[PDB]
């Protein structure tokens, strides 16, 4: 849908606050908080999926948190 | 003296190679502007005037399907066919289903079945686009003269309101007693409206980008439409749902107005009731007040005492603004303003309100001007009355030189490479410093397209991490540089 | 009798298990079974009948463009719209032109421009789809019952006319005098019709395969479509040129009927005026001859003499027919025919025609029989009127091995799978070898698809080439053989 | 001002020696030429006209069969001969049937027959050819003289018609008042008619290969032939199909139109109702405009006023067109045009319309200029009047460059060796250049003959392959030249 | 027959676009995939007997792909 | 088009021939033939080419008639 992409990004943004400025910004990183809460079990499978593929204790939190993030 | 009451408000103080400066004036900020000898002046974009709208493309928010109808064909002979398949205004979709002797045909297996309805879209909005030369930007220019009530009045009746059209770029704007100025904006070059789009929603007005409305998974048609019942990519909002492969039932999705408004994050909400009322952007251009002249530059100094009527109050960039009264005979005279220290040894703050006078004998005029940072005592009559005002000014120099560092990297942040015209005087330092902060920008727009602050901050740490793995000379500091750059733009964003 | 005349002509020597023996009649072909104390019959599969056919889709072949609209759109306002878009009958199509102020626009740059022209099919061609159980498969059985005119007479009344369907399996054939024969087809396993469409155009009718024909370029609707006025694809007939990119021309192309000639060579041409008359494909059957007895085996010798009527002709398998006349009385009567060497030594050539009998008096009756390679001596009557015809038939037992040996390699490769079952009395190797055969042809064809014959030759020396340069054992013959065996489909075709 | 509506503009900016310039006019294109002292004018060839056309050959695309006759031999009888086998308007066929007892033969075996139709084609294309003498380029052109009417418009009534005829190749233009320009093109050079031919089918006309043509696989006749009746290679409309080998059928194909439209995916078409008008090709000439002068180069600089009729609008190549009107006397004048930077310090931008002028009062001029890449002031009138308008053009140097580089490179790969010549002002290493680029391209013809654009893709990135493959020095980046041009020729097609 | 042997490349293209010029430039590459996807086997069958005679890895995509395109 | 797609090798053919089996079976052939004629030098390019190519003797051949069958 037109929700599942946002206007972010674009580079048109001002002085002026935009629309949904406040809650808009860090809906992305709360709705990724209340998703790892609702599942843990696949939050704990993604990190030792990172930590095992890793090995280089940088590229495991990476991926760790992008594959939490990817995941809606 | 409109510019006091705002928060955004910038200090220019730089002119020659004659008598020119440039300035970014912005809808949400304003900038004062002042010389050595020529009176200070408030610029604020107050209103864009977009004139002309053509609409590019309609997309539906919200329809209703009508005279739903389907059909279903045997196995193994074929699709389905209906009348209502030849009109595009029916949505239709193809699928198979269970068919056997219990439905009618004699085969056993997947049969095909079609359904049509007629898609009617009850409520929409309207994506138009506004041509460049089309372009109004209402500026309001209001000098400091000291008024009662002039200060943080954004009614109006106080400055010359010039509407900037790239039809005629060049234009003068004639004062009160302060003479013609000259101002020269071009607004093709700020906010293109080339690659936006206005969009309309129930009285909601936005500023998308162009490729972001045009790629936009709605039921659209073309502006050029005036029926309104051909529409493009309806199977967004119309959705066919197949339970257990028996029946095809075509449903429509609901409005589209809350998905929107969630999709609309980065755009910019602005006003179009009865006319394109753009609230936001930039416009930078160059000012010229060669012809500006100080009003009451005649006057002498009057011996006359003063009476102060409303408290300093210093505004939020630390400058005050003090309301005095004349009660001396001889009203219009230059009001002997100053800003010492304890010995009075010579004068250490600079006065914003150049040249104030009293325009009329029992008429409260507004004084600005910047005291320097700690003690200080503002002079206001002559030595037979006088006015010991003492102001104690917070702050230090160190952190007024972090404020204005952090102030123009919010301005570099927000307008790119425009910022680095802002106060601008020439010269080959600005200009290669505008140059590389361009190409600086073109490069950061091809990398970061469309990502988020989330994902750029994400890109930020990562860059700052390979720049502090990378050991190579003369390369890691620049990725480190980068990253901080991009940890930047991700904090100050929206 | 009806089987001589036919140049690919098959002979059966084998009954078992209660006489039942598996032919495949075909519809260019014919078959002639014969047993030992059984009488020989001659089996030709002259028509199929296919009933109610269903319609599944219709091309255009020629067509015509009628209320030629065009509307182009300024640059950047979107795309052009127009009311005919709405209707699918219309094809439609938008591009880019050269829009500036000599065209009555603003703007210099690629505008929009939409073409529009309805689609009037002038002709079509229809697909049909026909089930495999309302098939009716017109088999003539002849009997060799030595009549005057019997020999390969084509016209008919001479045998008997079978019509297998699907809906009664089993079925019983009463000859005039050689009681009755069962003939249990299975037209459901060869030619299935649920993969092949009867494309009819212009009186012309082909046996197209079904996904051939549902993926062919060409403007089309279903089967259930009645009205005739919405086609699926009209970008197939219909195009768009933009010469100097000034405006869009829309143009109906010619008639595709003569590319669909050219794109048919493949296709089998068959009868579709006012039933469908499929003579194509193959039929196999089980024959059982236990109520079918030998007319004319309690006849006894005739002492009589014989003439001949019609002087030998050799067949192009070998077989010869002599015509004879029978002088003597008592008509009904069984005539010593045999063929023996230079020597008479003993009967060393085979009767085609088992049990020749005479009819009635002054009626020449016609006589096969195989004779040997080489000189041989045809003996009609008995020791004192007896006519003792010198014949030479040329070849020799390794030609007509192979012979044979070709003409079942080329039964193989026509009916696939199924020619292992010709003439098969039952047991596990045949059973084995049919199923060894149904494997690798599912292979073959799931490798040889769609290729054609010339592709077909290539790579099989290509397979040919990878096989004599592999060195292991167990894997180079089995590539050369099945190079051998592409080459052979490849040069055995059409 | 005409050219400037056209997307594919060029513009030469070149002469020395005489004022002589090498241009290819084409007719998709149009050719914008300027020099230092002499007026701009804008070349566009619109058509060409071919006249007295000689018909080479007529070819059928749909025919019918009558009075279908057919004839079969008894075997060894040799082949059955027919009335109709002498007459060339009967196509014929010999096949061999089944000949036995039962078709009336005395042998059994493989019969000759032959079956002849009349062949009488209902509907023909028609190939004629034209000598290169007798083709006539219409070349229009329309000087830059500010006429509100002049931008684009390709109605006419504005320039000057040239009929540029190979039997005059030196020919005059004289305009309203720019004086007199000379062009000699001789288009025996290029657009070689003596290997193309017009074939003309169903009011639809394509200019293909003269081999090509010839080698067409359907039945045709000489175009000195006038009874039609005599057509050779018939056997490609018709199939002579022998089912079952009992009798040979001859079926005519359908219409051939589609499938000529189809074999016809790199043909241009072209306009043939009354008069062969060719709208594609190029014609490389020379023109001198030493005769040429500007209109109005002795008028004075008007002081008046300046209004804006209609906005600055940019092209796709970047040149800005203003229309204005003059408001003060005076109006035969020069109109004081100029493009100069933010600091309006020296001229930068250049003028396409070179010298404007005011015709008459109240009558808008066109001004075509090319900004430079940003912004830029053009300042229309005088000190005291002026029209200081601010423009905004889109790119940069190398922008401009990477564009420039395409455009040369479709240029080069669509003329060959005569885009070679577009802008050419003489000198040995031009010269040098096109004859190697000629060379080149003659090799190029030789290898790549009749190639498809996924052909030439395929073999430039084998050669590509191959070059990266080769150790060799002077022969590895010769062959990724030649794979990289492969592969731009390959992408540029259509 | 006529609609084979197009007159593509034959040297008289010009600026001007061609008769059949937007759906006859793709038109091999579509009926091409279509073959392709309507007849897997083949293209499965033909890229084993190229891995197997191109001995080189870049000979055997080559064949593949010359085997996929030359039947019609 | 649809010429272009033919039907053979669908395995549908029967003892009695199909449509055009008289002229479809060598038509790919002899128009091959002809374009080889009418176009030399585009043959000998793809023999050289195929030669430099191979460099194994057997696969040069090969790729020669590929490429000279594979393009219409
Ligand atoms: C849909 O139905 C309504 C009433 O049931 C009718 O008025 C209307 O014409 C219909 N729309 C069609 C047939 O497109
Ligand atoms: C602002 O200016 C208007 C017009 O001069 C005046 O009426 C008003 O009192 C001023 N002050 C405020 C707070 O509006
Ligand atoms: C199309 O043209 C025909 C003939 O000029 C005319 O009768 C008809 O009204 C037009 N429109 C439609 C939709 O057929
Ligand atoms: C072309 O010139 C004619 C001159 O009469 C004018 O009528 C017409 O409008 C012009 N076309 C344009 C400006 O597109
Ligand atoms: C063809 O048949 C028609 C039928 O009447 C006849 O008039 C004509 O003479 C015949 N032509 C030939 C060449 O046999
Ligand atoms: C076939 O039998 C019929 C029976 O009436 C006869 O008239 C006809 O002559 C026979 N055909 C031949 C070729 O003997």
């Amino acid at each position: 849908s037109v929700a599942l992409v946002p206007h972010v990004g674009m580079g048109l943004e001002t002085r002026t606050e935009t629309w949904m400025s406040s809650e808009g910004a860090w809906k992305h990183v709360q709705r990724i908080e209340t998703w790892i809460l609702r599942h843990p079990g696949f939050t704990m499978m993604a990190a030792i999926l990172a930590y095992t593929i890793g090995t280089t204790h940088f590229q495991r939190a990476l991926i760790f948190i992008l594959l939490t993030a990817v995941t809606p | 003296m409109r510019c006091i009451g705002m928060s955004n408000r910038d200090f220019v103080e730089g002119v020659s190679g004659g008598s020119w400066v440039d300035i970014v004036l912005e809808h949400g900020s304003c900038v004062t502007t002042m010389a050595k000898n020529k009176p200070t002046l408030d610029f604020e974009l107050i209103k864009t005037e977009a004139k002309q709208p053509a609409t590019l493309r309609k997309y539906c928010i919200e329809a209703k399907l009508t005279n739903t109808t389907t059909e279903s064909r045997c196995p193994t002979q074929g699709e389905p066919s209906l009348n209502e398949e030849q009109d595009k205004r029916f949505v239709c979709k193809h699928s198979m289903v269970d068919r056997g002797w219990g439905n009618g045909c004699g085969l056993f297996g997947k049969g095909g079945i079609v359904t049509c309805a007629m898609f009617r879209c009850k409520k929409n909005m309207e994506g138009k686009v506004v041509q460049p030369e089309n372009l109004e930007y209402t500026i309001v220019i209001t000098p400091h003269s000291g008024e009662e009530h002039a200060v943080g009045n954004d009614t109006g009746k106080h400055g010359k309101e010039i509407k900037i059209t790239p039809q005629s770029s060049i234009t003068e704007a004639e004062l009160t007693g302060y003479g013609t100025v000259t101002m020269e904006c071009s607004p093709r070059t700020g906010l293109d409206f080339n690659e936006m789009v206005l969009l309309q929603m129930e009285n909601k007005a936005w500023l998308v980008h162009r490729q972001w409305f045009l790629d936009l998974p709605l039921p659209w048609l073309p502006g050029a439409d005036t029926q309104g019942s051909n529409w493009i990519q309806k199977e967004t909002l119309v959705t066919f749902k197949n339970p257990h492969a028996k029946k095809q039932d075509v449903v429509v999705l609901g409005s589209q107005e809350g998905a929107m408004h969630t999709a609309l994050t980065g755009a910019t909400e602005i006003q179009m009731s009865s006319g394109n009322l753009l609230f936001t952007g930039h416009l930078k251009c160059r000012l010229r007040m060669d012809k500006l002249q100080l009003k009451g530059m005649s006057y002498s100094m009057c011996t006359g005492k003063f009476k102060v009527v409303k408290e300093i109050a210093e505004t939020q960039h630390g400058t005050i603004v003090i309301r005095v009264q004349y009660e001396g005979d001889g009203s219009p005279c230059k009001i002997p303003f100053e800003i010492m220290d304890l010995e009075k040894r010579h004068v250490l703050g600079r006065l914003i309100t150049v040249n104030p006078i009293v325009t009329e004998k029992d008429s409260p005029v507004n004084i600005e001007a910047e005291p320097p940072f700690g003690d200080s005592y503002i002079i206001i009559g002559v030595e037979p009355g006088q006015l010991k005002l003492n102001w104690f000014k917070k702050g230090s120099s160190i952190g007024q030189m972090f404020e204005t560092t952090m102030r123009g990297a919010k301005r570099m942040a927000i307008l790119g490479d425009t910022a680095w015209d802002f106060g601008s005087l020439g010269g080959v330092f600005t200009s290669i410093g505008k140059a590389l902060h361009q190409v600086f920008g073109a490069i950061y727009g091809a990398a970061f397209s469309g990502v988020s602050w989330t994902m750029k901050i994400l890109i930020g740490v990562i860059i700052t991490w390979i720049g502090m793995n990378s050991r190579s000379t003369s390369l890691s500091v620049t990725l480190v540089l980068v990253g901080i750059v991009t940890l930047y733009l991700g904090v100050m964003v929206q």
